[PDB]
């Protein structure tokens, strides 16, 4: 289905619907692809689980409900129709459908064809409303009456299947095919009208079991066993988790990269202990106001760097001209995806990534060489008054960029010097 | 007559937490929480709706798993009108799903919930996820029944096949499909299907799931994992960051390509490796060393001491309230026994005590 | 599990066991030390028929007597759940003996269920099955086409290989199901009909139908090849009386009689055209008549009797044909005769009930026929169609039924009775005479069964009183005692809704049948019952009419469009099939969880053999009481009868019957101890009948159930909803509930 690398690569017009959906994506689209020629496929692949996210969100759809039984007829009758549940109708009744498709688009329009559609008979046995003669309906939709009828007993057609005789009613009545009793009750079996007919209750009964059976066949699409189904399990032992317990063995290595004597602590221990009882000053504790001076120079010079450090303490406010701004940030962010994919090759490891580490170097040797120039506008459009806030701000990047290059250069004079 | 029934109550609760095992918990975990906002969490049958609640209880939710696992990614993805509408990728900063939490505060639950579309799509979203990380999904659910577009069986099937758990916390009561998911994506285990009893039973139940899960020795994925310490840098002049673009005063330095990033525990963007403390690493060890319980000597037996070995107090006197650490041989007061047990993560008698 | 009785070792297929099962195996072991017959009853929602049949299996190889099995039911499903438990059961003791003993046990049903001959499948009347089996397996149609290869009457291939190989040959040992059976016959191409007509000897249990132990037409084979000091066990027959009176009660209609006047007069022709072409063979039948030899003299056993033997054996005539039937001419004007003395009597105003003798007395005086030939008229046709060849028998199946009625009405005279009445249907556009046949009594049929075999269990779930079964039957049993249900914790919980949500009570009597405001009050409950409810409930009016008048109001108030946004609603199908596909909706629907509703009369046929469980099982909405027709003149004479014998109340006995069959409705929710549910009962009159109920039923039903409205209902139900949604420590039912072999093996020393 369309859930590979290639389907997701390949959906160029899911790629522009997501892309339409962003705004800061034909930025970064457009540096990418129409202004420094990346190849896209490389280009979305980063951006994959995004793809399939989207792809995901766009694909589900409802189940199925009873439309006609949320129809509620509302004096006058307004139309508020809702497009979603007309489409709900036109899935749930392709007769509903049928009847739309050779009418509205041949005779009249689509809320005349729905008040006709309302005031229709053929409505009301769709629905759950008994049919009377004293109804006029529709007579444009209940010609589609006896269509409807074919397509229910067609239907009802497919909707046959053979039962289990572990719950098949039908060999249960079918045990005893002499059975010589009595007529049944009047109660207690279908009752009929006057004249012998029936009023309609069991078509009424059996069209909503229809309706479930097509619910249920719906949910059974494309998208022995009673030994399993007899057991019970009240009288079957407990599971239990096999969940595997975990020790630990404790064995650390010391931290790589004089000796006292009990008799002389236990002297100066004696000592202190004596000096303990002896005396104890708070008054002596007073310093000597010049190591004290000294004391005073390192807290507070310890005070001025970490001050210093505090000072520094949407993005910040800049002085920056706000389109060179917005450039600058643009090449930051052009250079950082191209860092990032060339890392992506780099880190790939195959003679396979060869030349795509060698373009991407080429790449980022480019961006390097525009850096430059852009310094070099940014030198000769300020006299350098605040271009070395420019080139400090680009700086990090450009360190990354370049350290990169340094890495592939000594890696190649690893392999191939 | 009162402390006869909580003496009894305290027994019949300690008879579960009598059996306390060193099980293989997952750490690094994948999370999922999906929420319906439908008609039935309109109902406020509980005070003041269904929907407030599960809101708030999601908020505490997302703060208490982010902050004792922080080395999972949460995702949300919402259930309304016969849709299940993403919301909230898997990331590493909670700040983005609880802006999206109260994007969901203001708007309206309604509508149907479909748990095969949900599931569906958070199978979907749970797909590109590494091996190491443990892909589990917490549903919460308030209807009795689901509607549906196909079969249900088709997606447990693919589920299970998957290697991803689920955990239901319905809310009127039992559903048997949601039983049935419990059972056979929990290995026949019946301890994920659970039904509160009131909000304070809601509120017992989240703490439960933040909880990491134990592992099972079949599904064996014991390996390695490649790890990268990053050191932080305190710059005078802001500098451009890798992921949001934009200007940062201080900010991590990459260790292996030697980017800037802005946030922790996070993977490089640049070098595309995790970076992490040594703290946030140490911080599930307590789930790594559990801790014993402690007993209460009986009141009929001669006492080693009267009064609390931590807290300092005395202990009262029917009953005897003296919680002994059998592995320091020190008794200790009730206030001391929870909070060396749930907030401490040691025994300081276990700390004088020399080995 | 394995343990021993004092001399009777016994298996379990579970490790673990009810104590209420070990007391009802003690007992159950009692009655077959002591002999004879017993009344046991039990809660249903513990295992039974695993248990029963362990004991019978355990009973039969240990004891030197080796007794068969007798068990019988009521439906298919029945059947086929006893065939999977037996199967189950002698696949753990093969694994526990390490080895396979030699067994032999299957079940008996028509070919309707059975015939694998496709093209005689495809008929939906089994009277027609079989009669096209007859057709084209009869042993005629073989001789015919053995002399004639070049005559087109082909031979189903299934029961020639039936013919091929032999009757051991035809199964290996042990037990199979329908669906093995099924398996195996298709495998081999054998008429499984056949296969279970021979297996009948040789089976160490069989079991079939209440029907084919009841009437005697399809009871008379089965008593042939059936040993006399086997064990006979039945369950769940607490409305076998029914079955009773139907076994000896008849109808008459006016298209049955115009289709008898048809089959005479195309017999008659037929019998006037041998006559013309070859008086040879009537003149042999004549004489075999003169001889006095009946069907079991000329018929072999390849041919069948055409009409079946509708009285009890033992009360059968057995000597010679008068002359004044004996002539096929003779006996088709006297078929006549009688057909026209039904037509005058048929042309009643009102309605008629008489004493059989005295119509007996009204006959003579009228015509002159006599209760010996009137009682061989179905002998001497079933021997005028044998000889007649007549095969296309489709006119004469009303001439079947008209002499079936003649014989039954000559042969008894106590118990039994005639009704003539001059509608069919009272409220119709015209009224269309009747005569009805009733058999008053109903344990006659049970007398043959009684009076052949000795060890009889008569047992079940929802019986009660137990006294009441040998007040209303003439028999008696060595114990009658019940079983209580020793529960840990409460897992049922029954209500009785006498009010409504307004506090207005419901009832479902049908002069206030038609009363909005309970029609308000019940679609009121339904929708919350529907609303709380999680997986599965069902409903249960008394009548289909019933229904039909509430649903389709219902129907008019659009409440069946709110309850389709929580669960389908699947209604009991005049049509078993459709019905069968609408289960089927309600089981697929509870398996994926999104909820349906079942909607089944109180006596509809899925109350007789469907059971429903921990999703299915779980709220029944039972409407009303759900009693029988009130103006029935049979009821009546019935009621008339039963006083006269026993002194039975009538309202009693109608309580009684309402009673048993709500039972028989609720009893279908818990089928393990793990299971709950929850019971209502939707009439106001219900509260004086706690007494009523069965004993473990009731005992659940506290007394501050006896009369709510609902919402405390709902509110219960939500709490217990609540309740059964929690796990439970093993230790508070270790001792109490489930066993341990150890724990049996304690309490038998408690006991010692
Ligand atoms: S011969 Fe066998 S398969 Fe054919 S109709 Fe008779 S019983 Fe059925
Ligand atoms: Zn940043
Ligand atoms: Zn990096
Ligand atoms: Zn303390
Ligand atoms: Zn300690």
């Amino acid at each position: 289905d369309s859930l590979s690398k290639e389907k997701l690569l390949t959906n160029l017009k899911l790629q522009q619907s997501l892309l339409k959906g962003n705004k800061v994506l034909m930025k970064v689209f457009q540096e990418t692809v129409i202004n420094a020629g990346l190849p896209p496929s490389e280009f979305w692949s980063t951006r994959i689980p995004l793809l399939r996210a989207f792809a995901l969100s766009t694909s589900q759809k409802v189940g199925p409900y009873n439309v006609l039984s949320t129809i509620k007829p509302v004096n006058k009758v307004n139309v508020n129709l809702s497009r979603e549940k007309i489409l709900n109708i036109f899935e749930n009744y392709p007769i509903v459908k049928k009847a739309y498709t050779d009418n509205v688009p041949k005779n009249f329009k689509e809320p005349e064809f729905w008040a006709r559609f309302f005031s229709s008979k053929l409505f009301r046995k769709l629905r759950g409303e008994k049919i009377m003669q004293n109804d006029r309906g529709d007579v444009i939709i209940d010609r589609y009456l006896t269509l409807d009828q074919e397509f229910d007993r067609k239907d009802d057609d497919m909707l046959l299947h053979p039962v289990k005789k572990i719950i098949d009613l039908d060999g249960n009545i079918q045990d005893d095919p002499v059975v010589r009793g009595n007529r049944p009750d009047f109660t207690m079996q279908p009752g009929v009208d006057i004249n012998g007919n029936s009023d309609g209750t069991v078509d009424i009964l059996k069209g909503m079991n229809r309706l479930s059976e097509k619910m249920i066949m719906a949910l059974k699409n494309e998208y022995n066993d009673e030994r399993n189904e007899l057991k019970i399990d009240d009288l079957n032992e407990s599971y239990k988790t096999n969940y595997a317990i975990i020790h630990l063995k404790r064995n650390a290595h010391e931290k790589t990269t004089l000796k006292v004597s009990n008799q002389q602590m236990l002297q100066q221990l004696s000592l202190v202990m004596d000096n303990l009882i002896n005396k104890l000053d708070l008054n002596q504790v007073v310093p000597n106001n010049e190591v004290s001076n000294k004391i005073n120079k390192r807290v507070i010079t310890a005070i001025k760097i970490n001050a210093k450090q505090a000072k520094h303490n949407l993005e910040v406010k800049s002085t920056l001209p706000i389109d060179l701004l917005e450039s600058c940030r643009m090449l930051h962010t052009t250079c950082c995806e191209f860092l990032k994919h060339f890392y992506i090759h780099f880190q790939s490891g195959e003679q396979k990534q060869a030349s795509t580490v060698k373009k991407l170097y080429n790449h980022l040797k480019d961006c390097i060489e525009k850096l430059n120039e852009l310094f070099q506008d940014v030198l000769n459009g300020d006299g350098e008054s605040m271009s070395n806030t420019c080139t400090a701000y680009l700086k990090p990047v450009l360190n990354s960029i370049t350290l990169a290059t340094h890495k592939y250069d000594e890696y190649f004079n690893e392999y191939n010097n | 007559a009162s402390l006869v029934a909580s003496i009894v109550e305290a027994r019949k609760k300690r008879t579960a937490k009598k059996n306390i095992t060193p099980y293989q918990r997952g750490i690094i975990r994948s999370l999922i929480l999906t929420l319906d906002c439908s008609e039935a969490m309109l109902e406020k049958d509980l005070r003041p709706n269904r929907h407030a609640m599960i809101i708030q209880y999601a908020i505490d939710f997302v703060h208490e798993f982010f902050d004792q696992n922080p080395i999972s990614q949460m995702g949300i993805i919402i259930m309304r009108n016969g849709l299940a509408q993403l919301v909230s990728q898997v990331s590493g900063n909670p700040q983005d799903h609880i802006d999206a939490l109260k994007s969901i505060r203001k708007q309206e639950p309604k509508g149907n919930p479909s748990l095969q579309n949900a599931l569906e799509m958070a199978r979907g979203l749970l797909l590109p996820v590494p091996a190491h990380c443990t892909r589990e999904v917490l549903i919460v659910f308030g209807s009795l029944s689901t509607t549906d577009p196909g079969d249900i069986h088709q997606t447990i099937d693919s589920l299970v096949s998957e290697k991803i758990r689920v955990k239901v916390l319905g809310l009127s009561a039992q559903v048997a499909i949601c039983k049935e998911l419990c059972k056979a994506t929990n290995y026949g285990d019946e301890s994920f299907y659970k039904i509160l009893l009131d909000e304070t039973h809601l509120k017992e139940l989240f703490n439960e799931a933040v909880t990491p899960l134990p592992v099972n020795k079949i599904n064996k994925g014991f390996t390695l994992v490649k790890m990268g310490f990053p050191t932080r840098i305190f710059e005078d002049t802001p500098t451009f960051c890798s992921c949001h673009s934009k200007l940062v005063y201080g900010g991590y330095f990459c260790p292996n390509c030697h980017s800037k990033v802005c946030s922790l525990p996070t993977v490089c963007p640049c070098c595309d490796l995790m970076l992490i403390l040594s703290t946030h690493l140490a911080r599930s060890y307590h789930h790594l060393m559990p801790l014993k319980t402690f007993a209460e000597v009986p009141t009929t037996e001669k006492f080693r001491s009267e009064d609390c070995f931590s807290c300092q107090s005395r202990f009262p006197i029917l009953t005897s309230s003296r919680y002994r650490c059998e592995d320091c041989k020190q008794e200790f007061c009730v206030d001391c026994d929870v909070f060396i047990h749930e907030i401490l993560h040691n025994c300081p008698g276990c700390e004088s005590k020399p080995v | 599990m394995k343990f021993y009785i004092d001399d009777l070792p016994v298996l379990f297929p579970y490790p673990k066991i009810y104590p209420e099962q070990y007391n009802y195996m003690c007992d159950i072991k009692k009655t077959l030390d002591v002999g004879g017959n017993s009344i046991l009853e039990m809660p249903s929602g513990t295992g039974k028929t695993v248990s029963l049949l362990s004991l019978t299996i355990a009973y039969q190889m240990h004891y030197p007597e080796h007794r068969k099995i007798i068990y019988c039911s009521r439906t298919m499903s029945e059947i086929e759940k006893a065939l999977v438990e037996l199967e189950n059961l002698m696949d753990y003791r093969t694994k526990e003996l390490g080895y396979q003993e030699d067994f032999r046990g299957l079940g008996l049903t028509s070919r309707k269920n059975l015939c694998l001959h496709p093209e005689v499948s495809k008929e939906r009347k089994g009277t027609v099955v079989d009669e096209k089996c007859r057709r084209m397996t009869n042993g005629q149609a073989k001789r015919k086409l053995e002399e004639d290869p070049e005559a087109n009457v082909e031979l189903c291939e299934y029961h020639e290989n039936l013919y091929n190989i032999e009757v051991e040959d035809y199964l290996p040992k042990g037990v199979f199901s329908f669906e093995k059976l099924l398996k195996y016959c298709e495998e081999k191409t054998l008429c499984p009909y056949f296969i279970v007509r021979r297996m009948i000897s040789l089976c160490n249990i069989i079991i079939y139908s209440y029907h084919y132990l009841l009437d005697p037409k399809i009871a008379e084979r089965v008593s042939n090849e059936v040993s006399k000091d086997s064990i006979v066990i039945f369950d769940e027959a607490h409305n076998i009386d029914n079955v009773c009176i139907e076994s000896l009660s008849l109808d008459l209609t006016t298209d049955a009689l115009r289709r008898a006047t048809r089959g005479a007069n195309a017999l008659d022709e037929r019998i006037s055209e041998v006559r013309k072409v070859d008086s040879q063979k009537l003149q042999d039948e004549y004489e075999k008549l003169v001889q006095g030899l009946h069907s079991a003299d000329i018929l072999t056993d390849q041919e069948e009797p055409f009409v079946e033997t509708p009285v009890l054996p033992q009360d059968l005539l057995t000597e010679a044909i008068p002359g004044n039937i004996r002539r096929a001419e003779h006996f088709v004007s006297f078929l006549k005769r009688l057909i026209e003395y039904l037509k005058t009597r048929m042309k009643v105003l009102h309605v008629i009930s008489e004493t059989p003798k005295s119509f007996l007395q009204h006959l003579k005086q009228l015509t002159f026929i006599e209760r010996k030939p009137l009682r061989f008229c179905s002998e001497r046709l079933s021997l005028l169609v044998r000889t007649l060849e007549v095969t296309e028998v489709e006119d004469f199946t009303a001439l079947k039924d008209i002499a079936t009625f003649a014989t039954l009405i000559s042969t008894y005279e106590e118990g039994f009775l005639l009704i003539i009445e001059p509608y069919e249907i009272e409220n119709a556009a015209v009224p269309n005479p009747i005569m009805r046949f009733t058999c008053l009594d109903a344990s006659i049929a049970i007398k043959p069964v009684f009076e052949r075999f000795s060890s009889v269990i008569i047992t079940s779930g929802t019986i009660s009183p137990l006294d009441m079964y040998p007040r209303m039957l003439n028999f008696k049993t060595v114990l009658q005692k019940s079983y209580a249900m020793t529960l840990a914790k409460k897992s049922f919980l029954p209500m009785i809704i006498t009010k409504g949500s307004d506090q207005v009570a419901i009832s479902s009597r049908f002069e206030i049948r038609n009363d909005p405001s309970i029609v308000r009050n019940y679609g009121s409950m339904l929708v919350e019952f529907a609303k709380i409810t999680p997986d599965g409930m069902v409903v249960f009016f008394p009548s289909y009419l019933y229904m039909e008048s509430i649903v389709s109001m219902w129907q008019t108030m659009g409440i069946l469009d709110e309850v389709w946004k929580h669960k389908l609603i699947l209604v009991e199908t005049p049509d078993a099939q459709e019905t069968s596909l609408a289960l089927e909706t309600y089981r697929k629907a509870c398996s994926n969880g999104r909820g349906a509703i079942l909607l089944s009369v109180a006596r509809g046929k899925v109350s007789e053999g469907i059971d429903f469980d921990h999703q299915y099982g779980r709220t029944v909405l039972m409407i009303g009481i759900p009693f029988q027709y009130t103006e029935s003149r049979i009821l009546k004479a019935r009621l008339e009868f039963m006083r006269e014998n026993y002194r039975i109340r009538e309202n009693d006995f109608l309580s009684f019957d309402a009673m048993r069959h709500a039972a028989q409705c609720l009893g279908r929710v818990l089928r393990g101890k793990d299971d709950y549910g929850v019971m209502v009962l939707a009439d106001r009159r219900f509260s004086r009948k706690r007494s009523q109920l069965p004993k473990w039923i009731a005992q659940g039903l506290s007394d501050a159930d006896l009369n709510l409205s609902t919402d405390m209902a709902i509110s219960n139900t939500k709490q217990f909803l609540r309740t059964m949604a929690q796990p439970t420590d093993p230790k508070d039912q270790e001792g109490v509930s489930v066993w341990s072999y150890e724990d049996l093996i304690k309490h038998q020393n408690s006991r010692k």
